[PDB]
């Protein structure tokens, strides 16, 4: 695989599918590659392999440390991945608190999964009001091509207005944001 | 007996903190829980902010009462009431357009804006928070006439200017100069702009080499006068077409006056 | 086109028409001067293009780029153009307040329809009573031989007056010479 | 209560801020609310402009009521409605024509001129604000004879002048030293005036080469003159084009007469 | 054309029929002299042929542009031309209060047509009375042919006397003047 | 410190300086850092994009 490739199916929730539609061909390169050369498409692509387990055994401890290194060289995908782990309790113990810093990172990175993930969250109470405007930006100016992600997209953005002063959504709508 | 967080006639001052042309701001200091702060900026609509700073910040969001109560020392009079609010949790209480007007004339009148409303960290119990009329009227005055000395335009209209040059010599016509001091005025007091693109143009009266040579003289020379405003030299980004790029007819006076311009575009991020 | 030639079509919003005329022969000419000489006529005939698809394929969002190439240059028309699409509505989200800043730089470079939608907006409360005495001055130093537009102007004149205290009526009125 | 802007007999004073013969100013201050101005400019026909500015700008057009009212120190005296006007958005509230010089007077009677209206910084509750009229009749002595001692012409009346030589010599004739003169006193007491275009050109009875230099030689003495006034000489623009360009009929003894002229144009930064 | 029989036809209001009974031949010759050597006969003549656009096209600013010029060297029609378009909103915005001056001057130079309109203005409140003497002089010592405009011009004489004192009027009478 | 411990900050496309953003989240950093002792270990892995040459990057 091309790191381009590579990301671009890490993106799209695909490089597992990828990977079983080789008959796990090229597993000495991505485990040479992630362990030596420290590539952090590779390094999430190992590390989802260890820990659900498909083809290579299931080390969910490797894995996840795999992942956590994808994140640490910062791999959005990554960060939103460990992010919905903590948030849903899955191979690792529930706490919503706790995914917050990671969905919030990976959201300002421009990841839009994290980005309707983290405002989810905290219309549920687990977060502070100091976070619904930078949440609510990232929310403004996110474009979807989903007619159904972008009509939650929206009821996410009410949400998040019938909460804040006019001076902070103002200021909100009135900021340079990318991503 | 509830808690009333209200200067004592002994405790009450008033302050103006920021008094430039492109902002005024007068501070009410509430003893035990904070601040009230009138702001207004340099715009081309009348504006007015009313923050209500807490020392701890608004535990949930709840419905605000304000009212204009009269202070002890006035028996006979009722109160009036003003208007009902929505103060947000860990937000400062906002009031804008004309209920920040209304709060500083109720004051103006010798009366006390209370805002009522059920406080969080207080199990949930009634409180009230009144601004002090003492000593405003000095402090009012001097508001006033900061608000009358604000600037008539905000940084959205200085953004895109086209400006034009004369038909005889390297200088701006009257109207030109008019707006590049409003520039001036504005670059001098705020200073964050971070990107100035100065592009010149000249007529068809000249040649090629001597019409751009011209453009990129005036070019360097607003270069210099913006870098003599304060603005670092990285920000600033000339560029001379000479004759190159008409925008009208040259086969005209009229043509030739228009297409001896120099676009000056100024651009900031907010974040 | 030499270029005066094509400015003098432009400017009688005949450009599009003479284009659809010639049979579609100046399609790579135009293309080629608005994207590598930047010419800012051109570049404006190109956008109107692909605003409108006309002897290309339609392109809305490279055609307002285009317009707004042209515009930044200095042009009169696609100045205008920019201000009545964000006050129509028209290819981009209706936007009356946005608009006024681009229709002021059209009308004081001497565009007579840029003036005229101004004064309109103005007098439907689109801006601060402090773009009047700007709106009036230009309306009153026009000129024009269609007394359709020549009774407009005198109309909206008439309008901008009915809220101005004629102390700023005569301010607008004065010149800097006997002409 | 209600909100009243008025100086008390110990605030109120009156000034005379710009006394020239090209502009006067009566200034008010109105404690707690702005100003009110009275400006008269040299001009051709009567005009005064009263101008209430505020600190606060007006927060929404609104009907004025524009009353005469007593002093409290004149009990048994009524109030004369004046009349009415419109305060406008954003704008300082203007009167002109005869209500200005009718302000003016009722501040002479010893009387107070009050506009009421509702306002809108004020929760569109209804405001009152008075003109004092305690140290008014000196400062009124003072307009009064400062508005005598204005220009009887306005910029507009001497920005393009044509003035005409005499037959034999070097010198303008009568009138045409007047229209000069009167140039020189709006240009000693306008410092807004930048520019100074000078055209000479005279007749076809002279060579063409001597019509060219009577013609050079009238603009330099123009230009000295203008000189002479203060402006800086890279201000002045002289230029002699002889007995070229002629506007009337070279031939008749009126039109010769006619072309032997000067155009002066001048240009000021308002 | 030369320059005499040119100021001559202009003075007629005949430049423009004499044109177009040449059909149009001397155009380029016009449009040299006016524009190269600023003769103002022919910058007037140039200046009336774009305002009204008869031959050439008609460009209005341009026209009165040139008819600008022509009065910037002082001819009393263009003056005269200026004062009449401003005061009867001809390609311009009306405004007597402005034509006044441009006719008070032209009227000083000799202009009768210029001298009339001023007193019909001035009769009508357009003005000051500090103008009627002088209007009253230039309409004294006026010699005229037709008798139409010679009762013309005796009624405006009379209405400009029934409005100054005998010592103002003695003083018009008794005053050098001409043309 | 949950809220600071992980950054990723951004560059200009011309030039060494961050981005607005970027230098108010390191003045952030800094605060929180000046504020607290207990800090031991900054890890710093900044990286480029693929516009220059590789030696150029690693530079």
């Amino acid at each position: 695989y091309t790191e381009a490739e590579l990301i671009k199916l890490i993106e799209q929730n695909k490089h597992l599918q990828r990977v079983r539609a080789d008959n796990c061909q090229l597993v000495e390169d991505i485990v040479a590659r992630a362990t030596r050369i420290n590539l952090p498409a590779y390094e999430f692509l190992y590390g989802d392999m260890l820990a659900w387990g498909v083809c290579v055994e299931q080390d969910v401890e490797l894995g996840l440390y795999y992942i956590e290194n994808a994140a640490h060289q910062g791999l959005p995908a990554a960060l939103e991945q460990i992010g919905r782990y903590y948030s849903r309790g899955t191979l690792v113990q529930q706490d919503k608190e706790r995914a917050i810093p990671y969905l919030r990172e990976a959201a300002s990175m421009g990841n839009l999964n994290a980005r309707i993930h983290l405002a989810e969250l905290l219309l549920r109470d687990y977060g502070s009001p100091l976070d619904y405007e930078d949440a609510y930006r990232w929310l403004y100016n996110s474009v979807t091509a989903d007619k159904r992600q972008h009509k939650r997209i929206t009821v996410l953005r009410n949400g998040l207005e019938q909460r804040m002063p006019q001076n902070v959504i103002a200021r909100a709508k009135r900021r340079d944001t990318f991503w | 007996m509830g808690k009333r967080y209200v200067a004592t006639p002994q405790q009450s001052q008033w302050e103006m903190v920021v008094n430039t042309p492109l902002e005024c701001q007068l501070v009410h200091p509430i003893p035990s829980f904070g601040d009230a702060v009138f702001s207004s900026r340099a715009n081309k609509k009348i504006n007015l902010d009313f923050e209500l700073k807490m020392r701890r910040p608004m535990g949930e969001t709840r419905n605000v009462s304000l009212i204009s109560m009269p202070p002890p020392w006035r028996p006979g009079e009722h109160a009036d009431r003003i208007t009902n609010l929505k103060f947000f949790k860990q937000f400062d209480g906002y009031v804008g357009g004309q209920t920040a007007w209304g709060i500083l004339s109720e004051l103006e009148k010798g009366r006390y804006p209370t805002f009522s409303y059920q406080d969080w960290q207080s199990r949930d119990q009634r409180i009230e928070v009144a601004l002090s009329s003492v000593l405003f009227q000095n402090k009012y005055n001097a508001f006033s006439d900061c608000i009358s000395n604000l600037l008539k335009y905000s940084f959205e209209d200085i953004a895109f200017t086209i400006l034009h040059y004369e038909r005889q010599g390297d200088q701006l016509t009257k109207a030109s100069k008019k707006r590049l001091s409003q520039i001036a005025d504005y670059i001098r007091h705020n200073q964050d702009i971070d990107l100035v693109l100065v592009a010149t143009y000249t007529d068809s009266t000249d040649g090629k080499s001597a019409s751009q040579s011209l453009s990129e003289r005036r070019a360097e020379s607003l270069r210099d006068y913006f870098q003599s405003l304060g603005l670092p030299e990285d920000r600033i980004q000339v560029q001379g077409y000479g004759k190159r790029r008409p925008i009208a007819d040259n086969g005209s006076p009229i043509g030739k006056d228009k297409n001896r311009r120099v676009v000056i575009s100024l651009g900031r991020t907010q974040v």
